[PDB]
RNA sequence: UUGAUUUGGUGAGAGG
DNA sequence: CCCTGTCTGGCGTCCTCTCACCTATGA
DNA sequence: TCATATTATTACGCCAGACAGGG
């Protein structure tokens, strides 16, 4: 009764069942602001029953609470008013059920819902890894006044746009919306009203919806970008960029401090990343939330007017392909005729034709990739011009919604080299793409290798979730409780490098830690930056400027608090710009932070010198 | 030609390779095996009879009485199928058998017995099979599902680098026998051989060699040949075969015939044996440094003094030569220890063995089998003889035969089914021969090596152990056995049979609850192959390779149709065409291909065969005579694709379906998808509800005729002929007179199955699809039951898809719908559910249905009768009563009454109540006898008049031969008839004969209604103590809603986001709105590219529809619709199809058109489906433009979406996930027992488990008052809540803590071992 | 003072 | 006496939903 | 009904941790 996975520790002291609490499928409902969520009608006035009895008994309506469970269980025609006031400004603890890190628990702000099902803001998917297959979601209800206020401070939704366990923006738009924006932010090279000149962005959009100009043609307009160059003042200039319409309409939603060259390129998802997260180094919060909903609203309403379905033909087989295909066929065919006479060993053998089948596989994803990358060829008022290609499978490649290389590469060109459970690879590939039918023996080669994944998929998690288990049960106790520990000793962040190009710049180890003594200039004994000053942006840039070759800094592991951490030896907050706070837990982020991409990961002569220095 | 109901809509079949063999009928597991069960079978195999002659003739120790057996039998079961799920009884059959006890006097082996006494005893109740593969346990319906599991006989594994951490492989080798114990040899890094028998303790192996009289003479004339040392003119010479010397280094000079051969320090080549052979050395003089490290083979003695030279094995020394050589042993035998390839592991086993001859070998064997108790003669020789010798606890089977001398090379296959000493001995032989290196290592998961149990092999195996523990009782009996007054059933007894088979199938891991929601669903978990159950691999533990497939499972197991999550792999599903060998295992078939030309004669083979021959693919062109047209084909030869020559294939695949199962083979366009989403969409296409319409899948494969067929859900037609059609009540099919019997003149009266509940509360309905006076063929389905349509299989239903993003509705996976489809009740399902009340007698006397609802007012009393329980009919919701069922002193009484769930409405379909000898209310009970009294003879009367209408007719039709005189037969009515003398004439017995059938009729239907008023008169039938047993059936009508769950055919999931109004809609330039939008950005990366094939080609089909309803409805006489109909059925390549339409008759071609005008129907097989440019010249056949995608306009803005959307028809399901049962909220209610926190489920009505991790993620923010309340106030502290609900009511938020209750159940469960744990100061 | 039993435990299957 | 096979214990993912089944004996 | 009290299967995979054996 006290050991196990089921005894009184782990099933009833450290997890408990819960009162005031719900449990339904989501669905997506784009209406939504980011910090509000909507939730059924039967789910609130179940949740809710003790705030609706205390608003019936204050208004004078019933006597005793007997008659209040009566009315909401007749449910008559003045409890939904009620219930509309007990709702307002409260916020609920949205929880997906495999809650990894801390962005799994996010509390909203209910709209009621005609319906069965929680309407979860599309954005907030990317934290919860909620996609909406059949999913369902927890709601909870903080009941006191310290939990309504812990709700809204620290775990609403709006405050959680940059993931603890580094600097990057977690309300990253997914899918949708960078494919509305990668085809409303993109060019042709003629099309309705090329290269005709616009007052502003207003009748750049009045333009699109009248019906006189195209979503991407390219354009003079006026735009006013406001540069911030003072000491928190705005400096407008106002200029003619060489631009598209799209560009200029999605000009119309940016707020006014970021320059417009962040929209005149084509605006991928990286793109729209960096949008965002130059939007909060600059800005801060607020215009990052509500330009992060503009972006979301105008994604949605453009792929909508884009019409970006896909079809049998967008997947264009190379004209290439057969005679790639007919070739390896001849080197393989050259190295059996050896192997009957008995020139060349075997494993010399399945080394060739492995060899063979891989730069044959290089040569057709190299055919299949020029014939998408440029097949549009469109002239405009002569001879023909080529340009990237409006194709709806490259479009959802190259925006990075959905789909990669190698995804869009099993659709056209062959499908590689699969490899059977042995372990060792096969030395006749699967020629036939999913566009071309597949026969029987190579759908039998592809479930080996699909089935392997599938089996390590799901026998990875549970080392996932033990790893996530241990972690948190190691740190568990380390807690930020002064803010200076008065030392001098950290350790050495150098760039990392294996042997190739320097693979991680310091630039991503030492931001946001602070210097343990003041780094010396790279000339000759200058104090460039002091001995106790955190590395944020600013500070990193002129550390990129001057090339300063190592930063020594403080570490964790050399803190000298007794029974924690000071503020200092960590670091930045990691979705706070500013230093950690004096409390927040430190090692409960780290553990689960660690132990998060635990699914992500897998489970089962001489010196050349590339560079001149 | 074609069948009647296969010219009503004849599918479109794709598809160019001739199928040669034809599906076979998919349940044939299960039958089969249950038909080997039980079956009247002489010479013994298998069965019953098996178990029987293996059981008995049973004599007593020398008791002078022998029970002898003589034939069994099965009586009708006293329930029928479908009262029997009504009642709750097993569906089985009482097991009569004959036995026949024959009593001896003194001393007769050959004496003639006393007295004999002979009975038909009555033994158990066995669960017979449904018709359809399935059992009725206890009401419900349950399904046997087949193992996989290990085969008897030897495995050599290997386990070749994780045990030592060195590298150096071991070679272990396990005898698993049927039934039995295991004996196990294995290598340990000293080199050296070890026995161990049911993973015990490891005896060094040569202790089993000396325990079958063996000593270490023979042992070592066995595992080693002899080198031959002669004592001649000097230093002792040797005979040296030149075998011997391969790849050694010559330690000493080779020299014979005055020639030197060899010197020392080269290593000997076989150039050098090719020398001493043409040479023919044998004979050469030895240094004395080559025997100083020799071991002897055999024992010396001295003969004059007489002692003890040597013993065998031992190792050699230069004085040890000098006492062997002065004796007088002139030969000496020595072991040939080659460190290459002869090693020298049994002589080191015997160097461990602590043991000398065979009675230590025995006392050592029985204190390793049986520790404490002591080592006796008797008990040691006992124990080790029924070890493995004798034919009742050890007892390879014929499989375990079979295996064992297969993976020995034996020439036979039968033989007996205990093991020997020359088992043993070549077991070990072949283990050490795999460690020298000939030979090698069996893998497990290879389908050759991996039998299948089914239904009558689980259940024969726990009938013989019921039957040893009645021969146990038997002997315990006969021996306390007085003669003459006991007959047999004093001895034998019906208990213990009844309880094993009943254990077995109520509560095994395999007798398991039948997924009965959809025909494929029933016909799919019919046919599974399990890793699991008892003797095989647990889901928690193993393993890698167990979850993974093997180059034997092409068309033996399906690939792609296995469970997502915790058992991949290991619970496999069987293919289509393959069957189960005699011995057990999976044989697949294939076309035997003699020499250019591929016959079409076919051949079955499993996996130790497929392995020898080359056998080729299934789609290799071959034209008009069988020669492939290519000089190269694609084939496999040991287990690996490989490309082999026009002339050396001895076998071919003999269709493309045959590597998949029939989940994964009705998915068109199998071949596009991905592997992994084609197993999503199998595992979710056994998922789907039955809609309300059924509706035919446009772009299906052609197996869903034999899916839907072979699934006993539809009415088959058993014997073909035409229709009386009645049908409100039963389909009535009167026979043609080929089909139809002499005697029995006989009319096929079907049972439809109307509204009722199915294991997973869908409804199961058969509706008729044949019409009145219309001819039906034998094998012709005439209702089609849940999801089928005309025979046909249809889960789902087609709908218009557009392929956009639409303003956000369908992001990751939503799907977006319009009001069309839920006007329209197209996927409007019906669920059903069965709810119980009892008043059953807990205390204070017993519990009362009755009206008079207590303190509840006038809303008890409202759906029931004047006085008690539901009435029949309404539309009842959550919170209402319906089966007043309360108890008096229970003011003091009280509210049991069971009552509707909260959250659901629904319709009383039916009551049922078999209640406690009592339950009538005020006269009801006595009512409804009367009713069904009088229906009985009503019917009984009727069906005799209905024959006699037809005899009647029948005796004048007949009277011509023996009385035409019409005016003169007319005599009297009901009365007589024929008033004249036939006699012969030409035979008209006739007139006589049916004479008697009417005589008979009234003379047998009188004792026919006699039975059925005495049936008919009675209390009701039920077992005993439950007292009130009042069962009702509600059937909730759900629509389709925001957050139900569709997919389709492809592994495309989706939560159903908005319910668009039909304005909205993305309406295309002809007006039609389309149905529902998917997503294009699950296609790129999901690569299950078959959804868009299937996509265009349902447009197309769709577009074949509109173009014959416009051809029908702007009505066209018949030539071109015959016209169009012909073009459309021929299309394109070279096809099996084509049609011949011009015989059908002027009308069939427009009853056809009648059921095409709703689109043409496709089949696109499996791997051979319709090409691409099918598709496109189809789309030209349609007037649709070519590339599938049709410019679309917008409801809201009615402007042009750019660059044309893909518009087509998807044949989308509606998975049993639906949202108003996910749905669940909870503020206060009841908790537990032990704890003090709320219970968990939706049918209790109890809150969210806040598991650990959220925990964690609270501590990861710095919400402490959050979690502080969501784990002390919420959950647990009972005054923490209290005052917190009044805190709340009162308008206060605020929180007073407490310590958690299960904090304090933590300290009473430490503190109640010996540990005083505390709660210090202040 | 105005009412009541699953959690307990096993087995099988399913969802994310 | 310091290496060493060998044996024994102790881990092995969270949340949810549906169903059935529950000790023998006995004067 | 009211006290009487426990036997004839094996088929995980590391990974620490303690223990008798022997150069
Ligand atoms: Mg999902
Ligand atoms: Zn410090």
């Amino acid at each position: 009764m006290i050991k196990g996975k089921q005894g009184r520790f782990r099933q009833n002291l450290l997890g408990k069942r819960v009162d005031y609490s719900g449990r339904s499928v989501i669905t997506v409902g784009p209406y939504l602001r980011l910090h509000q969520c909507g939730l059924p009608k039967k789910m609130a006035l179940e949740l809710f029953k003790p705030f609706i009895y205390g608003k019936l008994e204050l208004r004078g309506l019933a006597t005793t609470i007997k008659a209040a469970k009566k009315m909401v269980e007749r449910e008559e025609a003045v409890v939904w008013d009620i219930l509309d006031e007990v709702i307002r400004e409260h916020p609920v603890l949205l929880n997906r059920a495999p809650t990894l890190h801390r962005l799994g628990i996010q509390a909203f702000e209910p709209v009621l819902i005609e319906g069965k099902a929680i309407q979860l803001h599309p954005l907030v998917c990317a934290a919860y890894n909620a996609d909406f297959d059949g999913d369902q979601m927890a709601v909870h209800v903080p009941l006191t006044l310290e939990a309504q206020l812990e709700a809204r401070a620290l775990m609403m939704s709006t405050n959680n746009i940059l993931s603890p366990a580094n600097g990057e923006p977690i309300i990253v738009p997914s899918q949708d919306v960078v494919l509305g924006l990668y085809y409303m932010t993109r060019d042709c090279v003629n099309a309705k009203g090329e290269g005709m000149v616009l007052t502003g962005p207003k009748e750049a959009e009045r333009l699109y919806r009248s019906g006189l100009a195209s979503l991407h043609a390219r354009v003079k307009v006026r735009i006013t970008e406001y540069e911030k160059d003072a000491n928190g003042e705005l400096v407008a200039k106002t200029s003619l960029k060489d631009t598209t319409v799209g560009r200029a309409i999605l000009w119309m939603i940016v707020p006014k401090g970021l320059p417009y060259s962040i929209v005149n390129q084509a605006l991928g998802k990286k793109a729209i990343s960096k949008m965002l997260n130059t939007c909060y180094r600059i800005l801060g919060l607020k215009p990052t939330v509500i330009f992060a909903d503009q972006i979301m609203y105008t994604g949605f309403a453009y792929a909508a007017r884009s019409g970006a379905s896909v079809g049998i033909d967008d997947m264009v087989i190379p004209e290439k392909k057969h005679e790639i295909i007919s070739e390896a066929e001849a080197e393989v065919a050259e190295i059996q005729e050896q192997f009957q006479s008995g020139l060349v060993t075997a494993g010399e053998r399945y080394n060739k034709v492995i060899d063979i089948w891989a730069a044959a596989n290089d040569r057709v994803s190299k055919a299949m990739m020029d014939n998408l990358q440029t097949e549009t060829v469109i002239n405009r008022d002569g001879q023909e011009e080529k340009q990237v290609s409006f194709n709806s499978i490259y479009m959802m490649a190259d925006s990075g919604a959905r789909g990669s290389a190698a995804q869009i590469r099993q659709l056209a060109g062959m499908r590689g080299l699969m490899a059977k459970p042995d372990g060792s690879i096969i030395e006749t590939p699967i020629t036939a793409n999913f566009r071309e039918g597949l026969n029987v023996l190579q759908y039998f080669i592809s479930t080996h290798g699909a089935r392997k994944g599938l089996a390590d998929t799901a026998l990875k998690t549970a080392n996932s979730g033990y790893l996530t288990r241990r972690l948190v049960d190691v740190a568990q106790d380390l807690v930020v409780t002064e803010d200076d520990c008065g030392t001098h000793e950290g350790i050495m962040m150098t760039p990392v490098i294996e042997g190739g190009d320097v693979k991680e710049p310091l630039r991503d180890r030492v931001l946001g830690r602070v210097t343990a003594e003041d780094v010396l200039k790279p000339g000759t004994a200058d104090i460039l930056v002091p001995r106790n000053t955190l590395l944020h942006e600013q500070w990193c840039d002129l550390l990129e400027e001057n090339s300063v070759d190592a930063v020594k800094v403080r570490s964790v592991v050399s803190c000298d608090t007794d029974f924690g951490v000071c503020a200092h030896c960590y670091g930045r907050d990691l979705a706070r710009g500013h230093i950690i706070n004096k409390g927040e837990a430190i090692g409960v982020i780290a553990a689960q932070s660690i132990g998060e991409p635990g699914t992500q990961l897998t489970m089962r002569s001489s010196i050349q010198v590339k560079n001149k220095g | 030609v074609y069948s009647y109901t296969e010219k009503k809509r004849i599918r479109k079949d794709f598809g160019k390779r001739p199928q040669v063999l034809d599906v076979p009928y998919l349940l044939s597991i299960q039958l089969d095996s249950f038909q080997k069960f039980i079956e009247q079978d002489p010479e013994g195999q298998y069965g019953l009879e098996a178990a029987f002659r293996s059981v008995f003739p049973i004599q007593s120790y020398s008791g002078n009485s022998e029970l002898q057996y003589v034939s069994y039998r099965l009586g009708e079961p006293v329930f029928d199928v479908q009262e029997c799920q009504i009642r709750g009884v097993t569906y089985s059959a009482p097991l009569r058998v004959k036995l026949r006890l024959v009593i001896y006097e003194r001393e007769a082996p050959e004496g003639t017995v006393k007295d004999i006494k002979e009975q038909e005893v009555y033994m158990g109740e066995i669960p017979l099979m449904t018709d359809n593969g399935t059992f009725v346990i206890n009401g419900t319906e349950r399904v046997i599902v087949s193992q996989l599991h290990r085969s008897p006989g030897v495995f050599f594994d290997s386990d070749k680098g994780k045990t030592h951490s060195s590298g150096k492989v071991l070679y272990n080798a396990r005898i698993i026998p049927y039934r039995g114990s295991w004996l196990d040899f294995e290598f340990d890094p000293k080199d050296n051989l070890f026995v161990r028998i049911d993973r015990r303790r490891k005896l060094p192996a040569t202790i089993i060699l000396r325990a079958l009289n063996y000593t270490t003479e023979q042992i070592l004339d066995l595992f080693f040949e002899k080198v031959i040392f002669e004592i001649r003119d000097n230093k002792l010479q040797m005979e040296l075969v030149p075998e011997r010397l391969r790849g050694e280094t010559a330690s000493f000079d080779i020299e014979a015939n005055g020639k030197v051969y060899v010197e020392k320090g080269r290593r000997i080549t076989a150039r050098h044996i090719r020398q001493l052979e043409k040479d023919d050395v044998k004979l050469i003089e030895v240094p004395v440094e080559y025997i100083a490290g020799k071991v002897v083979a055999k024992d010396y003695i001295d003969e004059s003094t007489g002692e003890l030279i040597c013993a065998a094995n031992m190792e050699l020394s230069l004085d040890l030569l000098a006492k062997l050589s002065q004796s007088g042993h002139k030969r000496i035998e020595t072991l040939f220890t080659n460190d290459l390839d002869h090693g020298p592991y049994i002589s080191e086993t015997l160097r461990v063995d602590p043991t000398n001859d065979r009675l230590s070998a025995l006392v050592e064997i029985y204190r390793m089998m049986r520790p404490g108790e002591p080592p006796t003669r008797e008990a040691a020789e006992s124990l080790f003889e029924n070890l493995f010798f004798s034919e009742d606890r050890y007892d390879l089977s014929a499989v375990g035969r079979m295996k064992f001398n297969r993976s020995l090379l034996r020439e036979e296959i039968e033989g007996s089914g205990i093991l020997s000493k020359d088992d043993i001995i070549d077991v070990m032989k072949k283990l050490i021969d795999i460690r020298n290196g000939k030979g090698e290592v069996d893998d497990i998961d290879h389908l050759g090596n991996r039998r299948i149990r089914s239904v009558g092999e689980m259940a024969e195996n726990q009938f013989r152990v019921g039957l040893v523990r009645v021969e146990r009782a038997v002997k315990e009996r006969l021996s306390l056995g007085d003669l003459d007054t006991l007959m047999p059933q004093d001895m034998i007894n019906a208990k213990p049979i009844s309880a094993a088979v009943k254990e077995f199938f109520g509560s095994s891991q395999l007798s398991q609850f039948m997924d009965q929601n959809n025909p494929l669903s029933e016909i799919t978990h019919k046919r599974r192959i399990s890793a699991l159950g008892p003797g095989g691999l647990t889901r928690e533990r193993a393993g890698f390779e167990v979850r993974d497939v093997h180059p034997t499972h092409y068309g033996r197991v399906c690939p792609i149709e296995t469970p997502e999550g915790p058992n991949i792999g290991l619970i496999n599903s069987l293919s289509v065409y393959a069957q189960t060998n005699e011995y057990g295992f999976l044989e697949t078939p294939y076309r035997k291909v003699t020499d250019g030309v591929v016959t079409d004669e076919i051949h079955y083979l499993s996996a130790i065969e497929e392995g020898n021959y080359v056998i080729a693919q299934a789609n290799s062109n071959l034209d008009e005579e069988g020669h492939f047209v290519e000089d190269l084909v694609t084939c496999r030869s040991k287990g690996e694709s490989s490309l082999f020559s026009r002339d050396q294939v001895d076998y071919m695949d003999v269709s493309t379906q045959q590597v998949v199962s029939v989940g994964a083979s009705l998915i068109p366009f199998l071949e596009h998808d991905d592997a992994n989403r084609a197993l999503m969409g199998a595992n979710m296409q056994r998922q789907a509800v039955p809609t309300l319409r059924a509706d035919k899948p446009l772009v299906g494969t052609g197996m869903e005729r034999a899916v839907a067929v072979d699934s006993g859900v539809t009415a088959v037609a058993k014997r073909g002929g035409v229709v009386q059609y009645v049908d409100a009540s039963r389909i009535v099919i009167k026979v043609n007179e080929d089909e139809m019997y002499p005697g029995e003149a006989g009319i096929d009266i079907y049972n439809l199955t109307k509204y009722t509940r199915s294991n997973q509360n869908t409804c199961i309905n058969q509706m008729p699809c044949v019409s009145l006076g219309e001819p039906v063929e034998r094998g012709d389905v005439l209702a089609d039951g849940p999801s089928t349509d005309l025979g046909e299989l249809a889960l789902g239903q087609n709908m218009r898809v557009a392929f956009m993003p639409w303003n956000g509705y369908n992001f990751e996976d939503s799907i977006l719908v319009s009001e069309r489809v839920v006007q329209e009740d197209r996927f409007t399902t019906i669920h059903i559910q069965e709810l119980a009340c009892v008043s059953r007698d807990t205390k204070l006397g017993p519990e009362e249905i009755t009206a008079d609802i207590p303190n509840v007012g006038e809303a008890a009393l409202s759906k029931l009768d004047e006085s008690g329980i539901v009435y029949i009919g309404a539309e009842v919701t959550g919170g209402d009563i319906l089966v007043g069922k309360v108890t008096p002193k229970g003011s003091d009484v009280k509210d049991s009454s069971l009552r509707v769930p909260n959250g659901v409405s629904g319709t009383v379909i039916d009551v049922q109540v078999f209640t406690r000898d009592g339950v009538e209310k005020d006269k009801r009970a006595l009512e409804i006898e009367e009713m069904q009294l009088k229906q009985a003879k009503k019917d009984l009367s009727e069906e005799l008049q209905i024959l006699e209408a037809g005899l009647f007719s029948r005796i004048r039709a007949v009277l011509v031969a023996g009385g035409v005189e019409a005016e003169k037969l007319d005599k009297l009515p009901r009365d007589r008839w024929l008033e004249l003398g036939l006699t012969d004439e030409e035979k008209q017995n006739q007139l006589e004969q049916l004479a008697e059938q009417y005589d008979e009729l009234k003379h047998e239907f009188e004792k026919k209604l006699e039975a059925k008023r005495r049936k008919i008169t009675q209390g009701d039938d039920l077992a005993p103590g439950v007292l009130k047993i009042v069962k009702v059936y509600l059937a909730v009508k759900r629509r389709i809603q925001p957050g139900d769950k569709m997919a389709g055919r492809h592994g495309n999931k989706g939560v159903i986001s908005k319910i668009n109004p039909i304005e909205d809609m993305p309406y295309d330039e002809n007006g039609t709105p389309v149905d529902i939008v998917l997503n294009p950005l699950g296609v790129p990366s999901r690569m299950n590219i078959g959804q868009i094939l299937e996509t265009h080609l349902g447009m197309a089909a769709k577009g074949i529809g509109d173009k014959i309803n416009a051809m029908l409805k702007q009505q066209q006489e018949v030539a071109k619709l015959r016209e169009f109909i012909q073009r459309a059925y021929d299309l394109g390549a070279d096809v099996r199809q084509k049609v011949d339409l011009s015989t059908f008759s002027d009308e069939e071609v427009m009853r056809l058109a009648e059921n095409l005008r709703k689109g043409m129907p496709i089949a696109t097989p499996v791997f051979d489906g319709a090409k691409e440019a099918e598709i496109k010249e189809l789309l030209k056949l349609g007037d649709l433009p070519t590339s599938g995608q049709i410019r679309l306009y917008d409801g809201r803005t009615g402007e042009q979406f750019e660059r044309p959307v893909t518009v087509g028809y998807m044949y989308m399901l509606k998975l049993n996930h639906l949202v108003d049962d996910k749905m669940h909220a909870r503020s206060t209610g009841s908790y537990s027992l032990v704890t003090q926190q709320p219970l968990g489920g939706k049918a209790q009505f109890g809150g969210q488990r806040f598991g650990e991790m959220e925990v964690w993620a609270l501590e990861a923010y710095g919400a402490a008052y959050t979690l502080q309340e969501m784990l002390t106030v919420k959950s647990d502290d009972v005054n923490g809540r209290t005052k917190m609900y009044k805190n709340i009511v009162d308008g206060n938020h605020q929180m007073e803590p407490g310590m958690p209750e299960s904090f304090n159940v933590l300290l009473k469960e430490i503190r109640s071992l010996g540990i005083n744990i505390e709660l210090e100061d202040e």
